[PDB]
DNA sequence: GGAGACTAGGGAGTAATCCCCTTGGCGGTTAAAACGCGGGGGACAGCGCGTACGTGCGTTTAAGCGGTGCTAGAGCTGTCTACGACCAATT
DNA sequence: ATTGGTCGTAGACAGCTCTAGCACCGCTTAAACGCACGTACGCGCTGTCCCCCGCGTTTTAACCGCCAAGGGGATTACTCCCTAGTCTCCAG
């Protein structure tokens, strides 16, 4: 379920919107749907990195492993 | 962009099954959060302008799911 | 809320048969 | 009759796509199987209670499917369970969770959502319909493909096997019916104009039509005049004899009870057959001799219906919807009619 | 047959992959990976060519398989 | 750059499994050769990545199954 | 004179797919011109690759390498 | 997806323009079909990209001349 | 044939180098290769932007043009 | 760091780039363009140098890189 | 003889790849064409001065090529100029900038750098050598290709046409020579082991070998026994009669003067002798038919690798091109090489 | 720089041809 | 307005982290052989091609007028004119 | 040391943008039409088989040195586990 506060997400969304172009209204249903998809994707890559670290035979995590996962995805 | 609170990151991590987490996790998590946020909003507005609309809609994010293959 | 309307065994006329 | 709606989520609040009763059942207790987005096929135990209301008992869970499942089919003998869906793998489950099932043969060859499966009367032949625009004939004993019918140009959402084993009736999303002769392995008939069927605007993923248990008549849902259900005959498949008007939403399912009932007329034979038609939000119950429907149930599900199924004896009529909830129709002793 | 994935051929393909040091069990787990993914890709490829009513697979089927597997090239 | 004919009859035998009497044109043959070589070079590269990641120079299968689980293989 | 084979409504609905609403009729001729010149470009490399396999018949694989040369692989 | 017979006429005419005594594969022909389709549609999104920067909806050839000069194939 | 002040360029590329990997020794040849790539790509880009601005009918050039060209390029 | 390129240098290179009337903010997006371009080139140079086990970056490395993205 | 070095950049300091004299010339003034990285083909006017030193006069610039040009060839009659290079397009220039040239036919079909072109004696059939592992036979009058030779497995850097019009000699980077009969259009002979030639490490982009003007013998440079230049014969093309030792840098160019000289160890036995020029990376050796040892040798005249050499119509000029952007000429006095037949 | 060494027409022995 | 949460902050302690064998499985070496490359009919049986067929929804002309390209006049602003100071730079 | 390179200031106006103005040629049917599409099918024919022989480069086995994966232990370092204000999200 939801574990991220609505207002910080909405205010960063408005921040990037006003960076791009003003007068772009955001509806509550679309905002919450995009937020839940956001949480789903981020947690998905999160346990992706968790399994990566599990192979890394070191229970503590360090983000360079996450960046390996990034170039596995080829996002950047 | 600061709005993604680090304790929220840590409790979502606890849900993710991790045990000990390096501090510098937060900044790169936020960065790759916003890159996909940007990709999805770009696809959303791409469909929206063809729809001649100005407001985000769940159909846009559904098509984003379809395009990126996360459906 | 929904208001259920149930019609028992009557041996509905709005759904009468139409032929060609 | 009585109608009981299942208010507990069968597949964890996900839409239900198919239902099927065990054709091998011969007593009072019938075995029902369900398909959902949870990639699991749940076989339930359905039997009348002391008061006559339907009672559902969970038996087994079938999680072998990697993706969503759209259609679940029992063999006419009830031995083998057919299951395919989003992963597009047709599993032939066999009785090896109160009970257990195991897949016999992997009838792979489809690409995505497989919507309609029809068992041949012998049970050794399969008709497979999926979004992939094709119909594939398989051998159950061999477990291998033997014939291909890919003339479909849109979502193949409905198929049934001729009980006489002569033709193959297919319904695709392109508002076109295709009849395939079983011996020629080619198209027997093509009817598209009296359009006759509903376009893509119809919201049901299925166009499941079924032959009459004797095969003499074919009932096709999702038609247009307005939404209606046309009736065809073996004598002429290029012109419908009559249509059953269903104002409101479009019909999506046609299922016929496998029990022949005495006459208390679309076709003229000494026996009558009671069949069930499921629309998006309403169900109309007809019989062979009476043109008008003798039963009608509506406003019982909050979303679009997906599948219906008759019991082996005709005492149960399961109804599945897309809201994650199902329902049943219970008739008393020979309420529909006098069995032959 | 299946052992056709030749051991020094695996070595040279690893060379082109920038691999440093190679052990024996790789020389057949590579056979496993090759056989399973080719099973998959020729599966959807033969399906695609069955859509074309064609009895022979095509490079078109292969490239669509790569799109479906996310390795378009 | 796998050797041509051993790979081609690998493909032939594994194609016969679905159903016999299958003919494959050389065009599609080099096409599927391209596909296999592209996949193997990509996976090998990512194995090298996760191997130097594993802080061992020599390659280990555990890297391979890792890559599979991340690449959605199982 | 088959160049005129690419018609007004076809180009108009490609435009519809393109992301335009209003396009003038004076663009159809330049559209056929750009089409013909770049099919010339691509088929030159295509026929070269075809000759490379001692082939008197073109293959679908050729256009692949043609787009790789042109930098628009698909 | 655009049309078949006129494009086959185009490819055959340009083929005889290159050299006679040649044959094409049906699959290769349709492959060339979607290849040209993709190339032209991509050019046309470029066209839309320029026209929007041209802050005009309707398009005049100078847009597509940019498309080509800017990427410089000719 | 260069105009960018060569040692400021060398210090720029060096400071970029130690941002990723420390103690990277660069010779004159590597610096001039980086240069030639620099002026080549920038002069091509400005050729592009100027002709696009001519299409724009506007004498002045503003970065909507360069953003236009790069959204052509596929770099993002 | 990125300020190694000066605004007058930007202006003169633009001038021989064929432009006459220029706005200010170009002086900053050009730096972003330059870094975006050079990161890929230097990354490929690092890869080639590690392939050849040469710590120092050579001219031919950069030349073959420019051949790879196609602006030799 | 005298050697004059061109210290002025012909193509704006870019490396020069080829040189060719107008075979249609019949007097004292000869027309020379050059190819460089600047995508231009410059035809010059070369003539002896009052002191006998060569004088170079610019005539025309040919910038139709979009990319660099590696080989430039004149017709045996001098009418049509062949030019191809990085853009992989073969142009048939013709006399329609002191003068002007126009391309007649576009002999396309090649892919990348075209390194060697040879004109057939009749002038109606073309041999083209390019990196693309093939040699294509063309029709000059038709302007269309007619035959394909794809047996090359590496960079094809040298080809020549048999003056007798029977075979085709090709040299590729794979240290393998391929002989194609002009009648069968198949491989007649193939020699790879005596390696037989030099590998890819040799730094010249060209492996230009040429037949003897009578076609009796074939002179193949860039050989290994040390660098050498093997000689074959029509009687047996699978075994060298002799090789010319050139220790140091590898030979890369072989050109034969089109003037038959009278006889003054012998490589071949006919009443006439032929003087040919061999250019290595930094040295040029001048031999004749009858003498095993060279009667001329010029070196240390160019700062970088030599690219191409060319004889004049009368043999009085021997142009030399290098990769440093500078060229040079060798001037012989009246019948200095020998008395023509 | 380079030091030019030129040998005139002598009717050297380091390049004497050896037969087989 | 008021109540969960987070942000700021000690404790150490468990978790990385680098050193030290350490041996055993792995990197080149050798001999040949064993499949790897190839080419040649054989025409048999697989393959596409052209055209006929028809017939029907896409293709073609046009009204037509008005949403959209085209022109005038701002008009108000950010260069680039000159420059006076700093100011990094080659040796 | 000096020396050319740079930087930042002052405003005239050139020109990007905004508004007003204008006409004219993309939508939008209605009707003519045509070739697009679908199968046969005879005719062409291209890809081919596949064996062996030719013949030859690479594969495989085994050796032997030796590099490294992993174990051990000392070493530091970083979230507990509250402690506490806070602050603001959300309900009333």
């Amino acid at each position: 379920e939801l574990l991220i506060r609505k207002l910080p997400f909405q205010r960063l969304v408005r921040e990037i919107a006003q960076d791009f172009k003003t007068d772009l209204r955001f509806q509550s249903s679309a905002v919450m749907a995009l937020q839940e998809a956001c949480e789903a994707y981020l947690v998905g890559l999160f346990e992706d990195t968790n399994l990566c670290a599990i192979h890394a035979k070191r229970v503590t995590i360090m983000p360079k492993d996450i960046q390996l996962a990034r170039r596995i995805r080829g996002e950047r | 962009i600061q709005g993604i609170t680090k304790p929220a990151i840590r409790r979502l991590a606890r849900r993710g099954g991790v045990k000990r987490i390096s501090g510098l996790i937060y900044e790169e998590t936020r960065g790759v959060l916003k890159v996909f946020l940007e990709n999805v909003i770009r696809d959303a507005v791409t469909y929206t302008e063809h729809a001649k609309r100005k407001t985000v809609t769940a159909m846009d994010v559904v098509y984003a799911l379809k395009r990126q293959g996360r459906t | 809320v929904l208001q259920p309307v149930k019609i028992g065994c009557v041996w509905l006329q709005q759904f009468a048969a139409c032929f060609l | 009759m009585k109608v009981i709606t299942c208010e507990i989520a069968w597949h964890n609040k996900e839409p239900v796509y198919s239902l099927d009763f065990q054709h091998g059942t011969a007593g009072r207790i019938h075995r029902l199987a369900s398909a959902g987005v949870d990639t699991n096929v749940r076989i339930w135990k359905v039997e009348k209670g002391p008061d006559g209301k339907a009672i559902v008992e969970f038996l087994s869970n079938l999680a072998r499917h990697t993706k969503a499942v759209n259609v679940v089919r029992f063999s006419p003998t009830g031995e083998i369970l057919a299951s395919g869906g989003d992963d597009a793998v047709i599993l032939l489950w066999k009785v090896n969770n109160k009970e257990n099932w195991t897949v016999v043969k992997t009838l792979r060859g489809h690409l995505e959502d497989v919507y309609d499966i029809c068992w041949a009367t012998d049970g050794n032949l399969m008709a497979s319909a999926s979004v992939d625009n094709t119909a594939i004939i398989w051998d159950v004993s061999k477990g291998q493909k033997i014939s291909i019918f890919n003339e479909h140009k849109s979502y193949v959402q409905g198929v049934t096997w001729d009980p006489l084993g002569q033709y193959v009736a297919t319904l695709s999303c392109d508002r076109v019916l295709r009849v395939y002769s079983i011996q020629k392995k080619r198209v027997a008939f093509n009817v598209s104009k009296m359009r006759m069927f509903h376009d893509d605007s119809m919201k049901s993923f299925f166009r499941r039509l079924s032959f009459t248990p004797d095969g003499s008549l074919l009932l096709t849902p999702a038609g247009c005049v307005m939404n209606t259900t046309y009736v065809f005959s073996r004598k002429n498949l290029k012109r419908p004899i009559a249509h059953l008007p269903c104002p409101g939403k479009a019909t999506l399912a046609v299922r016929c009870c496998p029990v022949y009932f005495e006459l208390r007329e679309l076709m003229s034979l000494p026996y009558r057959l009671v069949f069930a038609v499921a629309s998006e939000d309403s169900v109309l119950l007809y019989d062979t001799q009476q043109s008008f429907p003798f039963g009608y149930v509506s406003n019982i599900h909050y979303h679009t219906l997906s599948d219906i199924s008759w019991s082996s004896d005709g005492a149960f009529l399961a109804i599945s919807s897309t809201d994650g909830y199902c329902s049943f129709v219970t008739f008393e002793k020979d309420e529909l009619g006098i069995p032959l």
